């Protein structure tokens, strides 16, 4: 079976990386962001010396930078924030052209809709919050909402039912119908609370996953569960592959992926010792990112890099 | 904190010796709404949320509107 080896590495940082972000349009760009305030745009390279470059840096936002998500066009992307506001950066000047205000605290994660016409959020303040391209507030949630921080929120990819998901420190998922503006399902097992929540390209399935090390598989339109893969110590960041039908997990120190036909680990993704006099000796992964050929993955760490991984035979 | 907890009064009174002072101080209570005392705490009394009504068992299920 496939095998994964490491490429190179990309230096261009000042605080641990928060998220990746890629797409199909432009396969020698990468963005992330980042705690020292700032999002990098790479120039990405086949040289011999070095994988990539910084090209440019977006500056404007006062705390941490907590998502990033770009447009299907490859033209835009917009970015949320531990100083409670949401921004729309153009990516040909390197400038915002709309800001997103209306959070009293704290924001956790953001996505645009399938089309790009509709922008979603959730964050610490324990609303769900719905926008315009425009920069103007639609729909809040509020009493049905999670008892507790609201960790994450996703679009479904399909058209055809369109839905949303959403994880919390409430340890819940929920599921949420869009024009209707309303919660669909409920779903419980999890013991800790969660740090993510995914959906399959095909519009499938959901996984789940935090503090208790376990990754949960459930149905977008079925409304059931499926089966439970332990992974470890603890999930910060799930992803599928674009066209194989693999699970992958960042977990602690190390990086997993799961074959689903059958059910089985097809390798994990360590690192060379550095000896440290404490617990916790390596650096943690903190997020994940396929390209858009899915033959080559892209790993965030709490040590200021970001590593990258090819599959091999 | 002794300008908002403390509340105080000085006094002379004429007896057929002479002058006695009298002095009277007082420490109010908090009170967080209701005009006893003042609203503000003092700045090294923190608090803790006591926690509630969690189950520790689970078993996966799901729970449609």
């Amino acid at each position: 079976t496939e095998q994964m080896t490491l490429r190179g590495t990309l230096k261009g940082h000042n605080g641990w990386v928060t998220q990746i972000a890629t797409t199909p349009q432009f396969p020698d760009m990468i963005l992330s962001a980042s705690r020292d305030k700032t999002i990098i745009m790479w120039k990405l390279t086949r040289d011999e010396t070095n994988y990539g470059i910084p090209q440019r840096a977006l500056r404007g936002h006062s705390h941490f930078v907590s998502d990033v998500v770009i447009s299907s066009d490859g033209q835009f992307a917009l970015s949320g924030s531990w100083d409670g506001t949401l921004r729309l950066w153009d990516l040909t000047t390197g400038t915002t052209t709309r800001r997103f205000v209306g959070h009293t605290k704290d924001v956790l994660s953001v996505a645009f809709s399938s089309d790009n016409r509709q922008i979603v959020s959730g964050s610490r303040d324990k609303t769900i919050k719905l926008w315009n391209t425009l920069g103007v507030c639609k729909y809040t949630v509020q009493d049905e909402s999670h008892s507790e921080w609201v960790s994450c929120v996703r679009f479904s990819p399909n058209s055809s039912n369109p839905i949303i998901v959403s994880c919390g420190w409430d340890k819940l998922v929920k599921v949420w119908n869009l024009a209707n503006c309303k919660l669909k399902t409920n779903h419980i097992g999890h013991t800790g609370y969660l740090n993510t929540v995914t959906v399959s390209p095909d519009g499938s399935l959901c996984a789940s996953g935090g503090k208790d090390g376990q990754a949960m598989l459930w149905d977008l339109n079925e409304g059931k569960h499926l089966y439970t893969l332990d992974g470890g110590d603890i999930i910060n960041a799930l992803c599928f592959s674009p066209n194989r039908y693999w699970l992958c997990a960042a977990t602690g120190p190390s990086i997993k992926i799961w074959d689903l036909e059958g059910k089985i680990i097809v390798d994990e993704l360590k690192q060379e010792v550095i000896s440290t006099s404490s617990k916790a000796e390596p650096p943690q992964c903190t997020s994940l990112a396929w390209s858009a050929d899915g033959q080559t993955l892209f790993a965030g760490y709490t040590d200021n890099l970001v590593r990258v991984w090819q599959v091999t035979i | 904190p002794v300008n908002y907890y403390v509340d105080t009064a000085v006094r002379h009174v004429l007896l057929r010796q002479g002058v006695l002072g009298i002095k009277v101080k007082i420490m109010l209570p908090w009170d967080p709404s209701g005009k006893i005392g003042p609203k503000k705490p003092l700045p090294d009394h923190v608090s803790i949320v006591e926690p509630k009504d969690e189950i520790l068992p689970t078993t996966p299920i799901s729970e449609q509107k």
